[PDB]
Formats: structure tokens, C-alpha cells, sequence
């Protein structure tokens, strides 16, 4: 875990790339993540759920 | 004021967009857009809207564009620079039933029917108002009203004497979908289409404020955590004091 | 006879009134008029009533020569207004606003 | 009046010795349930009445005046309010 | 020497937002100033995109507004946050004003910090009025006839000044696009003065809850009030997005949304939620101009108060009696708020004049009073 | 470029409106107002003038009005919301002949006749461009040159085609003041009028002008006053300097 | 011309009281003057000239 | 670098005698005559080639630049053009 530290944190030019990294990768999934919550939460309400009839 | 004047204050319906995590029923949205042309469209425009709007929310673009192209729109003057009509298009906006105001008027015993695109905004309710004063017309008005000629008495809209009659009753629209149109139906799908026609962006903006709510949560959280971090040391500060 | 013209979009009823329709306009007691008024306040000459003919209730125009007080009916919730265009009936009110008007002529007014 | 560091413009000081920890070295959220509960009630109920006392008139006022001008606009109240104008 | 205070202009960034000694006891009330900024910002920014979009002629400005809701990309975004943005920055200046006069912010040796404030809340007043007007709905529109009228009750020469600003003979095209380039300009104004009052703040500092000098105990703004003022821009933008996203419209009136129609009059004018105090104090007194006089004079008795707290204590967090009377304030002013938006019937005819009476009464007879008493209280029971 | 393609600049003619204190000639304004009427009126518009604007310029307000009302323009819809045409009024703008620029097109081959209220800005040359132009159609062009169908020579014009033909002869419009109307005396009235039209306040700008350069010169010599002597301690200052 | 100072110049504001009087008599003397002179260098040009037709 | 009045920041003087005259008590327009003749005669002589040498080639370059971009737009010039081109 000395490690880890030292890797990703010890040098602010390591620590600011990891954190934009991490922003990329959180940006992509919670896109995707609340996209699929809201279609459940939602179901046979939106356009795309009776989008098939036509 | 009166209660009279005011109007009566409409119900609070539990419509399916309200939630902060609901969306509009689409379904109903496609059911209202057709009350709204057979009925309400005699006489009421809908100005801010486009064809194109209607795609990917109640219509496939195949079915609008259907729509579009059976009226006839104002075109570019021809090469002898004579006027020119043209089939409608999807940018093109839905048209009113009336050239202007004078024409809305005097089809309307002097009353102008506003224009809808609004209306659901421009009201205290909301949909509210709309469901409660379209379903609102009593069969007889309260004993001892004087209603002028070409008023009907409705209590929810102020002063009670509207100029509008009632419209929706059992069966003048057949729905494509073979749900019931009962008048509480049918106002209810309209409401929801008027709803949706003021605020287009209703669905994409609750889902983005989702996505908000949470990041910002999380952050206020982590806020809170930090500055207690970095504030620790004065907060944690003790003194001794030796008087000199 | 009642002319309309417009002036600033509003319209502007004019009304070259009779003796008879003055006569029947001097007679309603003050006293009872949602806005008190005498049609001496009103015009500036018996046989000119100019009016902003918008309905002051909502903003509709009145019908003229209809009514129940035989002046001005507004259609839209039925409100009525006078020969001197002060309401009597109906939602509205105020009655029928009068506009800065000037007789330049005897012929011709500026309003 | 206010001057920068190191000319502040403080009486001199002398004799006050200060002394801190690292924020790596404390526990930032040491006692926060202690604190939470009883800290907010001692400070809460020290100043209760310094916000109860104006806000229950001012709301017993606008109840009074409400309710006032609801029944004086209803059939049973035209003859105090042909009174009142 | 450290480059931030040997470069002349780093110099002045950090004496105000890095080196800047400020006391280290400032509560939660202290982030008002951050917020306001924040608020100022926001409107900066959605402001400015507002300007891409919308149309200055009276013929098209509504349409306009309707463009940006329908048709621009997140244009219902940066409409909706900048016309709640003008709410929550109304919030946070009263917060900041009752902070101020709370922890007596007005003494010396700040009086000059408080007077240019003054002036910024008039500013804003002001800001936020033509603002409204821009959208050319029937509150708009309706809205700009009553408020210019008002001006007519100035003697001899008010009529002549109304036309004159309206470029008109009523609100219309010209009075509407010189409404645009004044709302344009006049938050840059605002933002200057802002800046004015911390420069001349800085010679004494932040005043501290307690009221005495912080001379003894200084912290840095940074990094302490910036992580601090953090906690409240996450709370303000936590407020921001259940307006902005849930309810956009529960702030403002739906007869905005119906397009201006000179003809027609609207059922009820009422001003936006954060002028009614002022609109109530108006309605209070019978007389045009005594009710234009007094709503001008409702502002401008702030002035007053270095004068009238006569106090040898700065502040209220050790006056027990001033903290009521402070509390009976600042609830009557929230009084005068509801009362600007009830109907003109009894019996909020005469309790409106009861609270305008109130509320000049506490800057010139009661806080006088009070501060006095409490004067020789504090000697007295100290002895 | 060849100068064919630039076309040949115009002559600097002396114009009443030239030179500093000079106004325009308003006889020969309303002489030249005649003949936009009676010639260019058939083509070209003259889209930002109001009858307004020739009050206490070229005419009295009753002839202004006169022309006005001969006039037919569109009114706001009657009562039953069908279109209506009212008499011109004197806020009214003087009406094309053409209703768009397809119609104006067709009638003329193709090219199109600008509006004329800015030409006189909106080229090089100014008034000297217009009175050149309209002056300069030689009766057979220059051997070789080669005109497209539906041109005429002219010099001035660029590229030398131009599509508006040769259209003031003698006695084509009979001037009401008696002015011998000669090919030249109609191209200098026109040419003064369109001047006019372009730049309204001409007359204005140039007294307020007079008055800023007599105020400022006299500012000037007074700021130069106050500098020398306000500097003299400065320029007069001597040394006297002994080594320590 | 002691006296003319003493009134005139002396205290601030008579000497600011006697510039803003003077600029409005300068101001009102001037403008009519140039209409004048403007008048006469452009004689038989103006619409006041030729108005007397109509 | 540059402090303000008191300490400026100027090397320590010391045996300068500055003296001048009120405003009031100079004629400011005193030898303006011989300044506004023989000193500007002076001072313009002194700087004239630094204008006139980069003006004058300057002006001549434009010159023969512009009378030839002239001719290639003649009749003459076209056999000349087509080769330019
Ligand atoms: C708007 C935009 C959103 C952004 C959020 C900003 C709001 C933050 C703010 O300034 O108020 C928080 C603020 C917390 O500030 P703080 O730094 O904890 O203490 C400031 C006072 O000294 C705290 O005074 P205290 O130490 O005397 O504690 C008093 C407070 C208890 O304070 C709390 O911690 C809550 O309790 C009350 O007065 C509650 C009233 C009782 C009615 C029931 O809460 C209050 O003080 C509320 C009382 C106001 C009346
Ligand atoms: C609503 C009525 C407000 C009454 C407040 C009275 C004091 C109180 O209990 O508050 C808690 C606290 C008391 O804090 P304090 O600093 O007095 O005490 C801290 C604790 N001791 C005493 C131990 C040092 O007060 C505040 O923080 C008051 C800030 C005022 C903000 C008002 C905004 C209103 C807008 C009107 C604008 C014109
Ligand atoms: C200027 C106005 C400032 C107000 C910000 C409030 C939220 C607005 C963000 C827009 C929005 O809806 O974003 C959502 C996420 O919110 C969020 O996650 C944003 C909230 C986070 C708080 C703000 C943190 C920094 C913002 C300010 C910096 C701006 C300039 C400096 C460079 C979802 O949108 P989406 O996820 O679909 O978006 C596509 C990327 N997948
Ligand atoms: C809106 C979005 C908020 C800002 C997001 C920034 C990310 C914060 C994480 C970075 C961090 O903690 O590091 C510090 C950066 O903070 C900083 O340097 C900034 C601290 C806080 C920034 C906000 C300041 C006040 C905010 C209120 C708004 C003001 C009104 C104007 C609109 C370094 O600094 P350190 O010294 O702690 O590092 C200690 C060691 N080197
Ligand atoms: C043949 C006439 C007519 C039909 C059909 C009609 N309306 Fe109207 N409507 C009016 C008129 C006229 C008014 C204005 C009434 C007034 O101002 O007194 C009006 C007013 C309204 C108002 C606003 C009332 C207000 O608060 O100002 C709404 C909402 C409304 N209509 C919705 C509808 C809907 C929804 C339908 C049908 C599904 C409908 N209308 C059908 C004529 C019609
Ligand atoms: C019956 C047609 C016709 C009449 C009469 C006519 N014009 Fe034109 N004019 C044109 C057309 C067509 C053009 C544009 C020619 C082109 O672009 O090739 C034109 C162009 C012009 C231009 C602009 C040339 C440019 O540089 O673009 C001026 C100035 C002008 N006309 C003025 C007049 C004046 C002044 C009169 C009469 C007093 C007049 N015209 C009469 C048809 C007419
Ligand atoms: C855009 C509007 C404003 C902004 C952005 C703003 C910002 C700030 C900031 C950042 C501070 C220092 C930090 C703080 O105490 O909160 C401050 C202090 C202050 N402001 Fe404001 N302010 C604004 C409006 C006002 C108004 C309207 C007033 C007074 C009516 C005012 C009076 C003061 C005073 C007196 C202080 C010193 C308070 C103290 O620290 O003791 N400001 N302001
Ligand atoms: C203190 C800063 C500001 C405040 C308090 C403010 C307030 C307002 C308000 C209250 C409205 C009415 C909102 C509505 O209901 O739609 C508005 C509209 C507008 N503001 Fe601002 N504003 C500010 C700054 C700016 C700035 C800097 C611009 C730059 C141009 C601007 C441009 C606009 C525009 C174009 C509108 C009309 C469009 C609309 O209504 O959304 N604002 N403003
Ligand atoms: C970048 C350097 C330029 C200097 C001006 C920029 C801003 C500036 O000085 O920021 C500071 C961070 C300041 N806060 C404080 O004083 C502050 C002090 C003590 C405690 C707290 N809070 C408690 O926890 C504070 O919040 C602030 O927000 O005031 C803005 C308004 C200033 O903007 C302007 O005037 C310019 C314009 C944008 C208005
Ligand atoms: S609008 Fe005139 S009667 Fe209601």
C-alpha cells in the first residue's frame, strides 16, 4: 500500500493524472449506469418502450 | 377577492410525471396529440411546436413527415415572383386554425382561444388546470350565477363564465390504441400532451438532474470531510498561558 | 354612429353621439357605478365620446350599439358599458379608458 | 488599523504558548456523534426563544389577517366588509 | 521573496485571496460573500449565452425566449438557471445584509464597506427589474407600465422622464431594447462595486461573531476559508439543482409565459418574490409619490445605521434584548413580503401600514433606544 | 485588374453639398424627387424613406400628405379577420413597385434594380458615381467590346454591361419650376435627391460640425495656453551644482 | 480690477458660479449666431428659403 | 525599483541647487518666436534623414510597383502578364 502511494499519489503529476483518468472512467460508467437505472425506473414509459408498435 | 373571482383551485392529480425519477408516459402523449388535433385544433393553435418536435417523442419520423406533408405551407414566390404554396415539411410548424386574431374572434362569439404551446406553464396548476377545467363543466350552473351570452359557467377558470363550451364527451375521439376515450381519459391525455408541448425538455432535464443530485451530493459529502481535514489543526488548538 | 380606429394597435371607438344618447348617459346616478364617473369627466365635447375600446375586464373588444345599457357589450364574458362607455354589468371593472385626445379642428382630432 | 503579517497590529503578545496537531495526525471526525447530538442541543435551545418568540407572533398575525379577510369575503362576512370600505 | 508577493499583480491575488489575514473564528454566515459571488458568476456566464440567443425587437423577443427553451441546445438549462441564479442571489444578499446588521458589519471602521454595499443592492434591484422585463411576457411587460409610472409622481418634470426612458409614449420596442443593453451593462457595474466594497474592506477586515478585534488571531484565507467556502457551494448548488432541475417554475409566475399584450391586463401584477417587502412598504402609504419616497427611503435608511446603533459593543451576540428586536425585524420584513403579494382588502390595508411602521421605527427610534439601554446594562450589571 | 473591370472613376463634380459649410440645394432636391418619381420609381425602391421625410425638406406636410394618400396600403384585418387596405399615411414608407425580388427579376431580364436609399453610400463615387452613371451611356459602345443580350454599355459601371439602359432624355419629365429638363439637369437633381436620401442629416451634421470646430479650436489654443503655463516652473527650473 | 478679481475670481464658487453663467449665455448667443451665419452662406439652398412657394 | 515620494529610490543627492519661478510670475510665451523658428528648424534638420531615407524608398518601391502592376494591365502589357502569370 506503500506502494500504491507512492505509484499514483507521491508525485502531484501522477496524482492529477490519475485523477483525470479516473474522471474519464467515471464519466463513461455513470453515463451508462444511470441511463439503464432510469429506463427501469421508467419502464414502458419512454418513447424507446413503445417505439416497437410503429 | 371571491372565491369566485379567483377560481376554484384544482386537485392535485397524481400524473405520472410528477416524481422527481418520472417521465411522461409516452403512450399517453401520443394519445393526447390525437385529442388535440381532432378536437382542440378547430380552434386553438399550437404555434410553437414543429413537426420535427413530435419525432422520437410521440411519432416515428415517417408518421410526422406524413403529417407534414398533407397541408400546404407558404413557399418562396415563383420566377414571375407569383405567391407559391408547397407540401409542409418537418421544420415547418403546426398551423393554426385561424389566419389572426380578428378571424380567431369572430369565430369565437369575440373570445380568442390562446394559443396551447404555453399554456401548461402560463397557468397556476399546470396540468392541473388543464385536466380540472376540461372535466369541470358542471351540467347545471349553481342556482343564481347570471352567466352573459356565449358563457359557460366553469368553476375553475377566474370569474367563473368561460368562453369555451365543453368539448370532450364520451367517444368523439377513437383512440388508435383501443383504450377507452371517456372524457376523464381523454382530458387526461390531452393535459399530459400540453404539459410536454410547454416543457419539451421535461424528461431530459429530470434525468440529468439525477446525474446531478448524485455528483453533487457525493461532493458536498467529500466537501465536508476535507475541510474538516484541513481545519483540524485550529479547531484542535490548545493554549497555555503563563502570565509574564 | 361608432368608428374604430386603431391607434397604437388598441382600437379607438369613436361615437358621434345624439342628443338623446347624451341626454340618457347625464341620467345615471353617480353613486352607483363600480367607477364613479359623469360623462362630463368623460368627454371634452357632448358629441365626441372617444374611447380606448379594450374591454377592461381581460382586454377583448366590445361590440358596439349591443349591450343592456344599449353602448358597448363585450363578447368574450358580458360586460356592458354605457353611451358615456362606464360599465354597468358583467366582470369588468373599470370602464372604457379615455385617451389624450385633442380637438386641433372642430373636424379633426389627434389622439 | 489592520495591518500584514509580522505588523498585525496586535498588543504585543507574550507568554501564550499554542499548540496543534498535524490534520494527518488527528482523527478529523473524533467525538462528531458526541457533538452532533449534545453540542447542537445546548447550542439549539440557548437561542430557541430568540426565534420562536417572533416567529410564532408574526405567524399568529398573518393567521389572524388571513383568516380575517377569507370570512370577510364570503356571504357571511359581506355586511363587515361593506363596513370595513 | 515568494514570487505571489514580489510580482505586483500576483500581489494583489494574493492579498486578497490567498495571504489575505482573515480572523479565525468566522461561522457559516461569513460564506454569503463567496456565494453572492458565485451567484454573479452563474448569472455572468448563463447571462452572457442569454445574449447569443435572444432578440432585442419587441416583435421577436418572446419568440426568442421561446427559441432558447425549445430549440438551443440546454437552452431550458441556461434559461431556467439564470432566472433562479437571480433567486438565490436575492437570498444569499438579504443573508449577507442580515448577517451584516446582525454582527453590526456597519460599524466603523467598516461604515464605508456597508454604504458601498448599499449601493449594490440597489444595483441589483435594478439589474434584476430590467431583467425581467427582457422576456416581454405579460409580467414583463406589465411590470415595466407600473414601475415607470411610479416615476410620474416625481413633480413637474416625472412624466416628461418617464417617456423618456420608456422612448415612447408607452412600454414598447424602444424601451425594450434599451432595456437589453442597460441589463447587459449593468451587472459589470454591480461587479465593480462588489469589488469596490472588499478593497475597502481590506484596511480593517472581516468583522468575526464575536464583535471583537481578530488583530490577536489571524488565519489565512487559504487554504481555510477556501475549503470552507467549498461546504457552501456544494449546499448552494445542491438548492440550485432541485429549482433548476425539478421544479424550474416554482419561483417565478406563469403570466410570464403568456406573450405581452398591451391590451389585456393580467389578473394580478405582483413583482418577483424578492421586491415585495419594498412593494408592500409602497402600497402602505396612500400618497403616489410619499409611497415612492418611502420604498426609496426603505433602502436608503440602511445608510443610517452607523449613526443610529449607538452601542459600545459590536454586534449582537452579546446583547440579549438586541437579538429580539432583531429577530422582530427581520420576521416583520418577511411580513411585508407576504403583504406585497396579498389582494389591496382589509384587513391587510391596515397591517401593512402597521409593519411599514414597524420597520423605519427599528432604524430610528427603537435601535437607538435599545442600544442605549443596553449601554448601561453591560456598566451597570458589571460592577 | 484591367480598368474595364474596375470600371472608369468617376469626375469630382463640384456639388452644392460640397465643401464644409455647404448645405444641399433643396430646390434641387424636390426637382430630383420628381424625377425618381416619374423615372427610377418604375425599377427601383426606395424602401427607407418615409413621406415623412420629405416634410420641411422638399415639401410641405400637405403635399406630403397627398402623396401618401393616393396611395393604397396594408391595413390590420376587419372585424371578420379579412385582409383590408387603408390610404397611406405620413409614417408610411414609400412603396416599391415590385413585391419581392423574383418579381423585380422577371421584369427586368434578370437583373435586379437596388433599392436606391443607401446607393449614394453604397458605392464609390457617391453622388459623382450616380450623376456619371446616369450621364455616361455612350450612344454606340467602344468597338470590340462584346455585351452579353439584355446589356448596355456604360464606362462607369464595372465590368462595363450593365443592365439598366440609358433612361433620362431630353423633356422626359417636365419640371414643375420650369427648369429646362436636360438629360444632365435630371441626372444632377437625381443624383442630389438619392445623395440626400442616403445621408439625411447632412444639412444638420455639418452646422453642429461648425459649432464642434469652433468650440474645439478655441479649446485647443486655451489648452495650450494652460499647459505652458502650468509647465513654466518646470521649463524654466535652472541648476546649480557644486561637487560635494 | 482688484475689484473684478475680488468679486469674480476670488471664492471658488463665484468663479464656478461665473463660468456656468457665462457658458449659458455663450451657449444661447453662439447657437444663434452660427444659425445666422449658416443662414446667409447657404442663402436661396435651404427649405426655408424656397418654402414661401407653397 | 520605483518607490514614491520620500524614498524613491534615487542614489543620494546632495549639491543640487534647483530654483524656479512661480506660474504667475513667468511669461509662458516668452522667445516662443525664436523657439517656434529656430529651435524646430534645429530639431527637425537633426532628425530628417531618419524619416526622409526610409520614406523616400519606401515611396519609390510603391511607386514602380504600382506603375508596373499598371502597364501588365494594358493592351501593351499582355505578353508581359501571360509570362507573370
Ligand atoms: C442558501 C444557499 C444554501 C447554502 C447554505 C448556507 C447556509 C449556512 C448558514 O449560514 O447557516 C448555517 C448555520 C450554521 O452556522 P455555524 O457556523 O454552525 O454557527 C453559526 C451560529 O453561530 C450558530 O449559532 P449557535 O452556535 O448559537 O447555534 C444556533 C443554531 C445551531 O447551529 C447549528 O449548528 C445548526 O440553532 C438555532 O438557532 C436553531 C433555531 C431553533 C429553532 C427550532 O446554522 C445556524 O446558525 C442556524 C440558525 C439561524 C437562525
Ligand atoms: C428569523 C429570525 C432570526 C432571529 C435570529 C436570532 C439569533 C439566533 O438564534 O440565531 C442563531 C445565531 C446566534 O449566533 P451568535 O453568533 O449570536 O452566537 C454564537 C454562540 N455564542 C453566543 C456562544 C457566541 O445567529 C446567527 O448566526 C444570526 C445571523 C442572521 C441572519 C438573518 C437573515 C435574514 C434576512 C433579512 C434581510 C434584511
Ligand atoms: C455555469 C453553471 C454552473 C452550474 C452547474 C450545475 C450542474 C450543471 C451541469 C450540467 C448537467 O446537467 O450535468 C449533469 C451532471 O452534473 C454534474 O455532474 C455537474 C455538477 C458538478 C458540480 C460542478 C463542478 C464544476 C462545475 C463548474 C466548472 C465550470 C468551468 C471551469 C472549467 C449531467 O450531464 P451529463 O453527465 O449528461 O453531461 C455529459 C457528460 N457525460
Ligand atoms: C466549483 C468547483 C470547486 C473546486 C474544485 C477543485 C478541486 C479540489 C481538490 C484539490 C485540492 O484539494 O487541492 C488544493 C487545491 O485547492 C485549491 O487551491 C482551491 C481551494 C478551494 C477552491 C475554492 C475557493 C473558494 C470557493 C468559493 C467560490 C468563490 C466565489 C467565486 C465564484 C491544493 O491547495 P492546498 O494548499 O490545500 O494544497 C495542499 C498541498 N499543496
Ligand atoms: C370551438 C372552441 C373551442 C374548442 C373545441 C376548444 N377550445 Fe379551448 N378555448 C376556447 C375559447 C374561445 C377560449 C377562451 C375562453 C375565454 O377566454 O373565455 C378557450 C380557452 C382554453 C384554455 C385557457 C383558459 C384560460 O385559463 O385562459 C385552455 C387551457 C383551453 N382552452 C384548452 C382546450 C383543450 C385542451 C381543448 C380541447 C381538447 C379545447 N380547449 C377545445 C375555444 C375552444
Ligand atoms: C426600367 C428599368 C430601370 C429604370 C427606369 C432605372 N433603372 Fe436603375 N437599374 C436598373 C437595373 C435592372 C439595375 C441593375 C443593373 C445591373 O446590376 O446590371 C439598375 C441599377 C442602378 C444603379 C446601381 C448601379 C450599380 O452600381 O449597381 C443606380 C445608381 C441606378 N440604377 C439609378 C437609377 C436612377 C437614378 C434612375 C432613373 C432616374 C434609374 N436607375 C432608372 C433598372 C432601371
Ligand atoms: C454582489 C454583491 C456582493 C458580493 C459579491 C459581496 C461579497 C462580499 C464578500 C466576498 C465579503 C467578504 C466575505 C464575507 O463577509 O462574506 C463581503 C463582506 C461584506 N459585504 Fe458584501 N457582497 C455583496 C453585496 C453586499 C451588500 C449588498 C452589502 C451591504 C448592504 C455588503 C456589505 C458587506 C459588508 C459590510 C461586508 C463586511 C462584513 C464583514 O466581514 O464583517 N455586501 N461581501
Ligand atoms: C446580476 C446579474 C443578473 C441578474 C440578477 C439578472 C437577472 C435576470 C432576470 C431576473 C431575468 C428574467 C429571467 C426570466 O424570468 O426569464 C433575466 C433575463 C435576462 N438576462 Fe439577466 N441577469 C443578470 C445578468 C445578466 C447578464 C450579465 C446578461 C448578459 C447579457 C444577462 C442577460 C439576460 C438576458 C438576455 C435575459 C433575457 C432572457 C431570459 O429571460 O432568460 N443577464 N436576467
Ligand atoms: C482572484 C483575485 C482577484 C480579487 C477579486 C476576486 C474575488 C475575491 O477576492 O475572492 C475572495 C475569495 C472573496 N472571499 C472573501 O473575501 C472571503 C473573506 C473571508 C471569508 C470568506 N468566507 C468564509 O468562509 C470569504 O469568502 C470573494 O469571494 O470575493 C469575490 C466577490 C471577489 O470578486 C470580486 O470582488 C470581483 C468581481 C467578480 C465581483
Ligand atoms: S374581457 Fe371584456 S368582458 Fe371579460
Amino acid at each position: 500500500a506503500t506502494t500504491f502511494y507512492n505509484v499514483f499519489v507521491k508525485r502531484n503529476s501522477a496524482f492529477v493524472a490519475t485523477i483525470l483518468a479516473s474522471a474519464f472512467v467515471f464519466d463513461m460508467t455513470f453515463e451508462t449506469a444511470i441511463d439503464n437505472f432510469w429506463d427501469r425506473i421508467n419502464a414502458g414509459k419512454q418513447w424507446k418502450d413503445i417505439r416497437h408498435k410503429y | 377577492m371571491t372565491a369566485a373571482e379567483h377560481g376554484l383551485h384544482p386537485a392535485e392529480y397524481p400524473w405520472p410525471q410528477n416524481g422527481m425519477l418520472s417521465t411522461f408516459d409516452h403512450a399517453s402523449l401520443r394519445r393526447g396529440y390525437q385529442v388535440y388535433k381532432e378536437v382542440c385544433a378547430a380552434c386553438h393553435s399550437l404555434d410553437r411546436i414543429a413537426w420535427r418536435n413530435l419525432v422520437g417523442v410521440t411519432h416515428t419520423t415517417d408518421e410526422a413527415k406524413a403529417f407534414a406533408e398533407e397541408l400546404e405551407y407558404d413557399d418562396e414566390p415563383d420566377d414571375e415572383g407569383n405567391p407559391r404554396k408547397r407540401p409542409g415539411k418537418l421544420a415547418d410548424y403546426i398551423p393554426g386554425p385561424y389566419p389572426n386574431e380578428q378571424a380567431a374572434r369572430a369565430a369565437n362569439q369575440g373570445a380568442l382561444p390562446p394559443d396551447l404551446s404555453l399554456i401548461a406553464k402560463a397557468r397556476h396548476g399546470g396540468a392541473d388546470y388543464i385536466f380540472a377545467l376540461l372535466t369541470g363543466y358542471p351540467d347545471e350552473p349553481p342556482a343564481g350565477v347570471v352567466l352573459a351570452p356565449g358563457m359557460n359557467y366553469n368553476p375553475y377558470f377566474p370569474g367563473g363564465g368561460i368562453g369555451m363550451a365543453r368539448t370532450l364527451f364520451d367517444g368523439v375521439v377513437e383512440y388508435e390504441d383501443g383504450t377507452p376515450a371517456t372524457t376523464s381519459q381523454m382530458a387526461k391525455d390531452v393535459a399530459a400532451f400540453l404539459t410536454w408541448a410547454a416543457e419539451p425538455e421535461h424528461d431530459e432535464r429530470k434525468k440529468l438532474g439525477l446525474k446531478a443530485i448524485i455528483v453533487i451530493s457525493a461532493m458536498l459529502g467529500l466537501s465536508v470531510y476535507i475541510k474538516k481535514f484541513k481545519w483540524s489543526p485550529i479547531k484542535n488548538r490548545k493554549f497555555i498561558y503563563n502570565p509574564p | 354612429k361608432n368608428v374604430i380606429i386603431k391607434w397604437r394597435g388598441k382600437p379607438i371607438f369613436i361615437r358621434h353621439r345624439t342628443s338623446e344618447e347624451i341626454e340618457e348617459a347625464n341620467e345615471v346616478n353617480v353613486a352607483t357605478l363600480r367607477d364613479p364617473q359623469t360623462d362630463d369627466e368623460r368627454v371634452q365635447k357632448p358629441e365626441w365620446l372617444v374611447m380606448i375600446g379594450v374591454c377592461t375586464h381581460l382586454g377583448c373588444v366590445p361590440i358596439g350599439e349591443a349591450g343592456d345599457f344599449g353602448g358597448w357589450f363585450c363578447p368574450c364574458h358580458g360586460s356592458h358599458y354605457d353611451i358615456s362607455g362606464r360599465i354597468r354589468r358583467g366582470p369588468a371593472p373599470l370602464n372604457l379608458e379615455i385617451p389624450e385626445y385633442d380637438f386641433a379642428d372642430a373636424e379633426t382630432l389627434v389622439i | 488599523y489592520m495591518g500584514w503579517w509580522g505588523h498585525m497590529g496586535s498588543p504585543p503578545q507574550k507568554g501564550i504558548a499554542g499548540y496543534t496537531i498535524s490534520p494527518f495526525a488527528a482523527r478529523p471526525f473524533a467525538g462528531v456523534v458526541h457533538a452532533a447530538i449534545f453540542n447542537t442541543f445546548r447550542r439549539t435551545k440557548n437561542q430557541a426563544l430568540f426565534v420562536i418568540l417572533p416567529v410564532s407572533f408574526f405567524y399568529y398575525v398573518w393567521t389572524q389577517a388571513s383568516e380575517k379577510n377569507e370570512w370577510l369575503y364570503t356571504k357571511a362576512g359581506r355586511h363587515e366588509l361593506a363596513k370595513a370600505l | 521573496m515568494a514570487l505571489r508577493k514580489k510580482n505586483s499583480l500576483l500581489n494583489m491575488a494574493n492579498s486578497y485571496v490567498l495571504d489575505s489575514p482573515q480572523p479565525s473564528n468566522l461561522n457559516y454566515f461569513w460564506n454569503f460573500g463567496s456565494l453572492l459571488a458565485l451567484c454573479l458568476v452563474i448569472q455572468l456566464a448563463t447571462g452572457i449565452t442569454l445574449a447569443m440567443h435572444y432578440t432585442s425587437h419587441a416583435s421577436l423577443a418572446f419568440d426568442s425566449v421561446e427559441h432558447i427553451m425549445r430549440d438551443v441546445n440546454f437552452g431550458w438549462f441556461i434559461r431556467y438557471a439564470h432566472a433562479n441564479t437571480a433567486s438565490f442571489f436575492f437570498i444569499c444578499i438579504y443573508a449577507h445584509m442580515g448577517r451584516n446588521i446582525y454582527y453590526g458589519s456597519y460599524k466603523t471602521p467598516r461604515v464605508l464597506p456597508w454604504s458601498i454595499g448599499v449601493i449594490i443592492f440597489l444595483l441589483l434591484i435594478i439589474t434584476a427589474f430590467m431583467g425581467y422585463v427582457l422576456v416581454f411576457g405579460q409580467m414583463s411587460l406589465w411590470g415595466a407600465t407600473v414601475i415607470c409610472n411610479l416615476v410620474s409622481a416625481i413633480p413637474w418634470l416625472g412624466e416628461d422622464i418617464v417617456h423618456f426612458l420608456w422612448g415612447g409614449f408607452s412600454v414598447g420596442n424602444p424601451t425594450l431594447q434599451r432595456f437589453f443593453a442597460l441589463h447587459y451593462l449593468m451587472p459589470f457595474v454591480l461587479a465593480v462595486f462588489a469589488l469596490l466594497h472588499l478593497i475597502a474592506l481590506h484596511t480593517a477586515g472581516s468583522s468575526n461573531p464575536l464583535g471583537i478585534t481578530s488583530n490577536v488571531d489571524k488565519l489565512s484565507m487559504h487554504p481555510y476559508y477556501s475549503f470552507k467556502d467549498l461546504i457552501t457551494v456544494f449546499a448552494f448548488l445542491l438548492m440550485f439543482t432541485l429549482f433548476v432541475f425539478f421544479s424550474p417554475d416554482k419561483l417565478g409566475h406563469p403570466d410570464n409565459y403568456i406573450p405581452a399584450n398591451p391590451m389585456v391586463t393580467p389578473a394580478s401584477i405582483v413583482p418577483e418574490w424578492y421586491l415585495l417587502p419594498f412593494y408592500a412598504i409602497l402600497r402602505a402609504i396612500p400618497d403616489k409619490l410619499g409611497g415612492v419616497i418611502a420604498m426609496v427611503a426603505a433602502i436608503l435608511i440602511l445608510l443610517i445605521l452607523p449613526i443610529v446603533d449607538r452601542s459600545i459593543i459590536r454586534g449582537n451576540a452579546f446583547k440579549p434584548i438586541s437579538k429580539l428586536l432583531f429577530g422582530f425585524f427581520i420576521c416583520n420584513f418577511l411580513l411585508l413580503g407576504v403583504l406585497g403579494q396579498v389582494h389591496i382588502e382589509p384587513p391587510f390595508i391596515v397591517l401593512g401600514q402597521i409593519c411599514t411602521i414597524f420597520y423605519f421605527s427599528y432604524f430610528l427610534i427603537l435601535l437607538p433606544m435599545v442600544s442605549t439601554i443596553e449601554n448601561i446594562f453591560f456598566y451597570i450589571g458589571s460592577l
